């Protein structure tokens, strides 16, 4: 056999490849098309680990499904991108990208070149950005009511919508506490310092955000207190045990007293560490590494409560919450490194497990959202929805501009692009106007998932958006009627919708540039 | 379909198919667990792949032991597991109410009603039912008699009636002993030890502790009357140095001196114990029992026996606290400055051998805030069954104390809540009245199944009970011996307010989410 | 939780390998996608610039053609909706003989636009209503788009100009020659009565020379040789027998029962004397040519040679019947001499060698008759089969013109005028039917679009030019394939014309096929046996 | 169980199992056939294992063509087949009402009511419903308009509305033509011939007959105006003798005489036909068409063509 490329190297090319990519993308779109809006339905995904994921989140769904077509791979990747960047719009992006590729299929069948289509798409994207920024409105982020409405307009499309007020307040409190500035750098890190702990049982209405943190831990010794009302807290990265040296420290004994002297020396070392700790007069000591029983003895003699092996992330949150500074050498321990600011340390039994609360903090720059509910799956969905809520709150606090929902923004932008296209005289006017009408898919899908007549409602809406001050008009995903968003209250973050449009248009551009698939070749 | 065009080996259940799948699995679980409900329920036998036998009437155990591979079944098993982890009771009723909500909702969904509308009705009915539950709950001074009625209502469902009459007093006394006024009850402070020698009605409450081990030196006494208990966490065996050491000698005499010296460190702790013993027991009148969470080598065991100390080694990290709460000493990780105030007292300590195992009883403590329930029985499966039952009963009494309220049982609260929901229905806007009706007819599955298990006609019994509750307004339920209505609060059939609330909440939530599932999908390949 | 079970009911009761599709997504859209793929497989063969395809069927037989119906037949279409569109195309081939690719293109276009309308939110019922009303309007319109008529089908130049268009899409390079040949043949076999039979046009494909050496023959050709010694005859007196050229025997078992040496000695001489008498009676009727549908016996052949009769053996019965029609004879089931009326005549009957092949020719000299043959020369059997298909197209066009003499402009002119007029009708029609009417109109644009794409030019500019010219008022303007850039010209003045009946039936059948595919909502395929 | 202890490879569904199985299959069939009901129902496409296509809205056809292997489904398919054999309509409604009775009965059986009690209620309701049906039935003079309304109500469910408006008049006129007052209607006397060339709205009623065959002699006329029709069941081809015979001759001349003689028997019947033709048609004004349920050999076909008779052979016993 005289081949040039290895067998298993299969090469497709041309309009078959183009149509295949577009069909794979629009299939990814049809998978989650119904998961958009307030009247969506849940999907039960089965993990390879025997798990279950009951969700409405586009990125959760697409991340749990597996594909082999590279266009579908790219669509799943852009859903991941939207989730990582803004944490919302994970299904709006998929649907818009699918519709853009769908409308590009026309021009590709009609002998237009993909580069022409792409240049038109990029023109349209810039003009979309312009139109969104013109129709956006500002926000007074000090207005907790405005912020709660922003968060409700984002979680109404999720399961927690029944506990909307609770979840909104939880997310707002968590983000406002995680807001932190040091050396002129503002930081809302709701991934390291807003923690969600799901404890099955109880009821969701008792879920709360703590003014402090919570870990699943107990005292090292039951003689230690489990309730302290003004704890001075010390955090350590070092083991309070006697460990070996880094070198070959081998000893050689010939005298009798030397063995006992060595063991007593170990004990004295632990005593000296514990005294270096006691000198700061703490109430609680929390370690990422072990704590020997002799160290426990000395701390208890000092009336200190110890928690043995905490995670680095939990320790960092305890630091931010109680105002402490993690240390690694109790000899280097300072009052500035001691943690004052926690208002109560409690260690209580939730079910048959012991949980440590460091709550009642003042100015805690970290938090723990304690979720309670029927099951790990329900609580996983509540946690994902709360991630959405907190990420939306964060996007707003960073860029306080808002845009109207219910497809109002899509219709306003489509109208503006159609109006700008009348000055266009080249051949790109057609793909340009096509992406403009391809933005209409969001209200179309909303109407479909509400169960109303897309033709009639979308026609009335496209007509409403030809009037002057009607860029706020959209549709209810709950009744199937056109309303003013100024009256309904569904306002999305400009950052979210910008990222959505950009990701959609660029995904379309990528899949349009793609041709001539090749496969088989092994790295 | 769409997913199958991208992942060809993908399994998918669509809008009609996913609802059918989920509701079918829920009703299958309901059909299996219907028979567990009530004291007249039937015990199932469960045989592992190894051949091990489990006799159970408990919904959670039955769920986890059945041989099932269904996604909806996994969802419902997890909700039941949460019910069990938080309340200790309500798993069977949980599964039954879930299945009945799904069935009563399918009744209207098959005629084209939307599951969204059914779930809206579910939310309205949940609100009204929680209100009615808080209204009918009986806030009662938790006396021994009330707690006995509660523990009986649980143990009579889980085991036979005479064994339940034993376990009732056992559980109630144990909890009433380890409980401090206005201090959450730590059930860890009730040890649970199983012995496999006598009848199941020999299960008792030892007002002290029972360790599953004894002394390892034969010359050590097997019975001690007035005992000083030393609870320690200090190694009394040979400890090697952390840093690598090694011994170097030039003569057998030096080797002998080093052999005598290498143990001085632990000999010193043995001497500290022995000196405390001599100072507190100037003679052999009283006794001295060392209980070590860590090891004790034979040399130390000999040294303590020679001085008349009974040393147990490798106790449990929970027994440290249990011993300091029963006896009344201090658990030590060091003998630096040990004093007689570090010791506890037990008016009796002795040893019990059972075949190849040994037990150590520590009894006649003054006011032990930690106790043990000794589960005696002739078979491993009898012991396991009684362990499960006493877990349920302990949780029940603990919950009755926590919630100073207690709710009538025998389907009384369900009957009354169904009537209240049906009287509330007109205030509900739209076709969510149908979701309300479905919620009510689902609540009615508890009295229905109780009648079905006592051997009565569900419809006739339920009509009698509902008629009595409408004519009198008294909270009436099923009499499992006559099929007639009876006042559960008057006959002493009590349920946990926490259990009923958790049922309402979690069942409504999981049923809503299942009804709103529109696609089951396995596409991880 | 690692397996989704089949739902209770039909999903579980379904057989092992059976499939069930339901709804717009699993059934309607998948059917539309299949029909679209089919239309794409045959789109590049539409029109004079249409390209040929080399189809190899399961029997490893090779077809080189741009004839849509042939390509479809030789393809293994397995999707049922595509099968339905192919059934429509074959019905077009049966009814008209040309327009199958129109049927495919138009049906695929209607279905693609129907999918788009269903996505925008119309119901299959509304789409079907609009498609039906628009097909009715198209049928109402087409008679007004008729531009010319034949005005004479006994001529040979007009008939050639009329058949040229149908035989141009197939065999674009050489169409004047083929239209001349097919016109000569059609008007030879055209009787004074208006009825024209296409089976009376015979086609003989002989290897050798090329398409320009093809010819028409007023008579018949058989790739046979003569059984006897005579090979030529100049004033044929043909006698035709459906029986063999042998002594008649009993249908019941016959036995020669000999009982005497005299009977034994005389039987065979009596047999030959009988044969001599039979053949001499035939020869004395004046017959110089005998054509038997059965076998020939050695003694009968001997005596035919003796009496100078050309013997011909035609195995086929259709061949025998057509020869009888050709020469004006009657097939006799007995070996009895023919009467003056049962006999046939030909100005010549001879054996010739066209190429390597030997042929027997019954040739009239007069420019008429009941049957005519087209002898196709060519360097390849595949080429000759494609030219035979083109001949079939020309002959079926002649028959369509005998039925209805009306003609519409080609090159997309009628399609563009239809699209325009139906769009103007949909703009007046209120209600949700206007969307479907307008899409039915836009579907017509697929024809000039396919022509332009195959011509090698931009279909959007071509279509814009056509719309502009038809707005200014010229309904006979269509695209010019003889132009490297987008162009348009008067289809009438150019002589590019289609058959009113062809367009009528193509539109009707394509609309019916699309509407049936749309009317399907659930599919229950069985396990492929 | 008991049966499985004697036949180990035995399948068994018990009282709750048996009922669940049967009701589940019934509801599955009901779910499939629910969409057939009414003129707004949807047409299903059915593809055989060979690839043949069926477009149907008919419950019985759909049942028999679906790919199902269920015992309850077989029971219900057979009841529907009886419905179709006796009435021609009611198969979809049959399946739907069966499924709904089973479902509504399961509604009460799941709450512990006995199926015996449900079936007693079924019997009471059947009695009262038959009474009410006889009461509400409209006894009407069956005029063409009423029959048209009936045939429309059926054909509009089975096909498109315009094609239904054609088939309505076709069916009503056909029946009103083959029906004799107070004489059960023999639907066998309405032939049903399919032609595969034109549009579906060309379906018509020929007030006569259409045979799916024609003359096999080319010289026979293709059109006859005033025709005498001879309906025969007489062989006009060569018939061999029942008892084995055989021909014995000593000369080619004798062989020729026997060849001419062996056909005299059928030639005589041909002459009888020809003499009748000559006596009834003294000229070529009228026509004569022989339609034979049996064969006609080429010699007889020639003999009849020569006399101007159009002979069709191997017609149908109906
Ligand atoms: N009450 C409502 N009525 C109409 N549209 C809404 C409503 N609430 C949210 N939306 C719209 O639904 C979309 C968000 O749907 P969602 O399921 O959260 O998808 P994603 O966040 O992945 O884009 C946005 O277009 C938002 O404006
Ligand atoms: N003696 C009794 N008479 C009537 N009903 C009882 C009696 N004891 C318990 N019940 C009721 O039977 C129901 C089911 O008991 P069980 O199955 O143990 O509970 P769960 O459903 O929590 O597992 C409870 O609601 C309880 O109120
Ligand atoms: N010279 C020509 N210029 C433009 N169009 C032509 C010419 N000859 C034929 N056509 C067009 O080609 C089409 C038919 O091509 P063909 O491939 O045979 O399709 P069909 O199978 O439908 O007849 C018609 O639209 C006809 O008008
Ligand atoms: N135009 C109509 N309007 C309302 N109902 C109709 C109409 N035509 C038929 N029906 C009803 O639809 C039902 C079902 O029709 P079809 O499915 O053909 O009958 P079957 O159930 O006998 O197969 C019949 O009961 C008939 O009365
Ligand atoms: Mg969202
Ligand atoms: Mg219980
Ligand atoms: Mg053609
Ligand atoms: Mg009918």
């Amino acid at each position: 056999p005289v081949l040039v490329l290895s067998q298993n190297t299969k090469r497709e090319s041309g309009r078959k490849v183009q149509s295949g990519n577009i069909n794979a993308a629009k299939t990814i779109a049809d998978i989650i098309r119904t998961c958009l809006g307030p009247k969506s339905m849940m999907k039960m995904l089965l993990d390879p680990m025997g798990g279950i994921v009951m969700t409405n989140d586009g990125n959760a769904i697409l991340r749990e499904i597996q594909v082999q077509h590279p266009a579908a791979k790219s669509m799943i990747e852009i859903s991941r991108t939207q989730d990582e960047e803004v944490g919302d719009g994970t299904t709006s992006v998929i649907i818009l990208a699918g519709e853009m590729l769908s409308v590009a299929e026309h021009f590709l069948e009609q002998q237009m070149h993909p580069t022409v289509v792409i240049s038109a798409y990029r023109k349209a994207l810039d003009d979309m950005i312009s139109t969104l920024k013109k129709i956006s409105i500002p926000v007074d982020i000090s207005d907790s009511d405005m912020m709660l409405n922003i968060i409700n307009s984002s979680i109404t499309t999720k399961a927690i919508s029944r506990w909307s007020s609770l979840a909104c307040n939880i997310a707002l409190d968590a983000v406002k506490m995680v807001q932190f500035e040091e050396n002129g750098r503002k930081e809302i890190d709701i991934k390291k310092y807003a923690r969600v702990e799901k404890i099955p049982g109880g009821i969701i209405e008792d879920s709360c955000v703590l003014r402090g943190v919570m870990i699943n831990k107990d005292v090292t010794h039951p003689r230690m207190r489990r309730y302290i009302k003004n704890p001075r807290i010390v955090l350590l990265d070092s083991s309070l045990e006697y460990k070996k040296g880094e070198s070959q420290t081998d000893i050689e004994i010939t005298r009798e007293e030397d063995f006992t002297r060595i063991l007593q020396m170990e004990e004295e070392y632990i005593q000296q560490l514990c005294e270096d700790i006691i000198q700061l007069k703490p109430d609680v000591v929390i370690t990422e590494k072990g704590i020997s029983d002799l160290a426990q003895h000395y701390l208890m003699r000092a009336n200190i409560t110890a928690i043995r092996r905490v995670r680095k992330t939990d320790n960092n949150r305890i630091a931010r919450a109680c105002g402490a500074r993690i240390v690694s050498r109790p000899e280097e321990l300072r009052e500035d490194d001691v943690g004052t600011g926690a208002g109560l340390l409690e260690i209580k039994k939730i079910g048959d497990e012991y949980f440590t609360f460091i709550t009642d903090c003042k100015d805690p720059k970290a938090c723990t959202i304690l979720l309670r509910g029927a099951s790990k799956e329900i609580l996983s969905e509540v946690e994902r929805n709360l991630q959405d809520a907190m990420q939306v709150c964060r996007n707003v606090l960073l860029d306080p501009q808002l845009v109207p929902g219910g497809g109002a923004s899509e219709m306003a932008v489509a109208h503006a692009l159609t109006e700008k296209s009348k000055a266009m005289t080249g051949v790109e006017q057609w793909p340009y106007r096509a992406v403009a009408q391809a933005l209409e898919v969001i209200p179309r899908t909303l109407i479909q998932n509400c169960g109303a007549s897309t033709i009639r409602l979308l026609t009335s809406l496209r007509a409403k958006h030809t009037q002057e001050n009607c860029e706020t008009w959209g549709v209810n995903g709950e009744t199937g009627t056109l309303v003013d968003m100024k009256e309904l209250g569904i306002w999305e973050p400009l950052a979210v919708k910008l990222q959505t449009y950009k990701t959609a248009v660029e995904t379309a551009v990528l899949l349009l540039r793609i041709d001539d698939i090749v496969s088989g070749h092994k790295k | 379909a769409a997913v199958k065009t991208l992942n060809p080996k993908a399994e998918v259940a669509r809008a009609q198919a996913a609802l059918a799948v989920n509701i079918s699995a829920a009703r299958g679980l309901q059909d299996v667990l219907r028979t567990n409900l009530g004291p007249k329920g039937t015990m199932k036998m469960l045989v592992s792949g190894a051949g091990d036998i489990k006799l159970t009437k408990d919904g959670n155990v039955l769920l986890h032991e059945m041989q099932i591979q269904h996604p909806t079944a996994s969802l419902i098993a997890k909700v039941a597991t949460a019910q069990d982890d938080i309340t200790g009771d309500g798993t069977t009723s949980n599964v039954l109410i879930i299945g009945e909500l799904l069935k009563q909702a399918d009744l209207y969904i098959s005629e084209g009603l939307h599951p969204r509308i059914i779930t809206e009705g579910f939310e309205a009915a949940k609100e009204k039912a929680l209100q009615f539950l808080e209204e009918v709950k009986v806030s009662r001074e938790m006396d021994r008699e009330t707690l006995i009625d509660v523990a009986r209502t649980s143990l009579r469902t889980k085991v036979h009636a005479e064994l339940a009459d034993v376990l009732t007093e056992a559980v109630v006394d144990s909890i009433l002993a380890i409980k401090k006024q206005d201090e959450p009850i730590d059930l860890f402070m009730i040890e649970i030890m199983e012995m496999k020698h006598k009848s199941e009605t020999d299960t008792s409450l030892i007002r002290g502790l029972v360790l599953d081990h004894g002394a390892r030196h034969p010359d050590m006494k097997k019975r001690v009357e007035d005992a000083y208990i030393l609870t320690c966490n200090v190694s009394l065996e040979y400890e090697k140095t952390e840093v690598n050491s090694g011994f170097f000698y030039k003569s057998a005499e030096e080797r002998e001196k080093l052999v005598k010296a290498e143990r001085k460190f632990i000999e010193d702790r043995v001497k500290k114990i022995i000196e405390l013993k001599r100072k507190v027991c100037g003679d052999s009148d009283k006794g001295f029992v060392v209980i070590n969470q860590k090891g004790i080598d034979p040399f130390s065991l000999d040294a303590l026996s020679k001085e008349g100390i009974v040393a147990l080694r490798r106790a449990k990290r929970r027994n440290m606290e249990r011993l300091t709460l029963a006896c009344g000493g201090v658990a030590l990780n060091s003998f630096d400055d040990l004093s007689p105030d570090c010791l506890g007292h037990a008016g009796l300590v002795y040893e019990y051998t059972l075949g190849e195992e040994k037990f150590t009883f520590i009894e006649k403590c003054n006011n032990p805030r930690s106790v043990t329930l000794l589960i005696k029985g002739p078979n491993k499966h009898t012991l396991t069954q009684i362990k499960d039952a006493v877990r349920d009963g302990l949780r029940a009494v603990k919950n009755a104390i926590d919630d100073g309220c207690v709710v009538p049982g025998a389907g009384a609260v369900e009957v009354a809540m169904a009537e209240a929901l049906i009287k509330h229905k007109p205030s509900v806007k739209g076709r969510a009245q149908l979701g309300v009706q479905a919620f009510a007819d689902a609540l009615l599955i508890i009295p229905k199944v109780l009648a079905q298990n006592s051997g009565f006609d569900l419809q006739e019994t339920l009509v009698k009970i509902q008629a009595e509750h409408s004519e009198s307004g008294q909270l009436v339920g099923v009499d499992l011996n006559t099929g007639e209505p009876m006042v559960a609060a008057e006959v002493g059939v009590w349920d946990n307010y926490c259990v009923k609330k958790q049922l309402l909440h979690s069942c409504t939530v999981i049923a809503t989410n299942i009804l709103l599932v529109d696609e089951i999908m396995r596409a991880g390949m | 939780a690692l397996h989704v079970p089949k739902a209770p009911g039909f999903a579980q009761m379904l057989k092992e390998g059976a499939k069930h599709f339901s709804g717009l997504e699993e059934a309607v859209y998948r059917n539309i996608q299949a029909c679209k793929e089919l239309a794409q497989t045959t789109r590049t063969a539409y029109g004079p610039n249409g390209m040929n395809k080399m189809v190899i069927n399961h029997l490893e037989k090779l077809f080189v053609t741009n004839d849509a119906a042939t390509i479809l037949r030789e393809l293994e279409v397995q999707h049922p909706a595509a099968k339905m569109i192919v059934m429509a195309s074959h019905m077009q081939e049966q009814e008209v003989g040309d327009g199958t690719n129109f049927v495919l293109v138009f049906a695929g276009a209607l279905l693609e636009l129907a999918e788009e309308l269903l996505r925008i939110g119309l119901s299959v019922s509304e789409v079907i209503e609009g498609y039906e009303i628009a097909c009715r309007k198209a049928h109402e319109i087409l008679p007004n788009l008729v531009c010319c008529s034949a005005k004479n089908l006994r001529d040979i130049d007009e008939v050639s100009s009329l058949l040229r268009t149908s035989i141009m899409s197939k065999q674009y390079g050489n169409e004047v020659f083929l239209a001349k040949l097919i016109a000569q043949a059609c008007v030879s076999i055209f009787p004074d009565s208006g009825h024209f039979n296409v089976d009376n046009i015979r086609v003989c494909k002989i290897l050798g020379s090329g398409i320009s050496s093809s010819s028409v023959l007023h008579g018949m050709v058989f790739k046979k040789e003569t059984e006897g010694d005579v090979t030529s005859v100049k004033d044929a007196k043909i006698a035709v027998y459906s029986c063999p050229f042998d002594g008649m025997i009993t249908e019941t078992k016959g036995t020669v029962l000999i009982k005497t040496a005299e009977e034994l000695m005389n039987f065979s001489k009596g047999e030959e004397n009988l044969m001599d008498a039979q053949v001499k009676a035939i020869a004395d009727t004046g017959a110089n040519v005998v054509v038997t549908g059965g076998k020939v016996a050695d003694m009968a052949l001997h005596y035919a040679n003796k009496y100078n009769i050309m013997l011909v053996r035609l195995n086929s019965k259709w061949d025998l019947r057509r020869l009888c029609k050709t020469v004006g004879a009657t097939a006799l089931p007995r070996l009895t001499p023919p009467v003056l009326e049962e006999m046939g005549h030909c100005d010549s009957v001879y054996l010739s060698e066209v190429g390597d092949t030997q042929v027997v020719v019954f040739k009239h000299e007069k420019e008429d008759g009941a049957i005519s043959t087209i002898v196709l020369r060519g360097s390849t059997d595949n080429l000759m089969d494609d030219i035979e298909r083109a001949v079939d197209d020309g002959v079926n066009t002649f028959k369509v013109l005998t039925r209805d003499k009306r003609l519409v402009p080609g090159g997309g002119a009628t399609e563009i005028e239809l699209a325009k007029q139906i769009t103007s009708y949909g703009e007046t029609c209120p209600g949700l039917e206007q969307y479907a009417i307008k899409k039915f109109a836009e579907a017509f644009e697929a024809i000039p679009r396919a022509l332009a794409e195959n011509s090698g030019v931009k279909a959007n500019e071509v279509i814009s030019k056509l719309y502009a010219v038809h707005q200014e008022g010229n309904k006979n303007v269509g695209l010019d394939i003889e132009a490297e850039v987008p162009a348009v010209k008067d289809m009438l003045e150019a002589g590019i014309l289609d058959t009113y009946l062809g367009k009528y039936w193509a539109i009707k059948l394509a609309t019916n096929a699309a509407v049936t595919v749309l009317r399907v909502d659930q599919i229950i395929m069985a396990k492929p046996a």
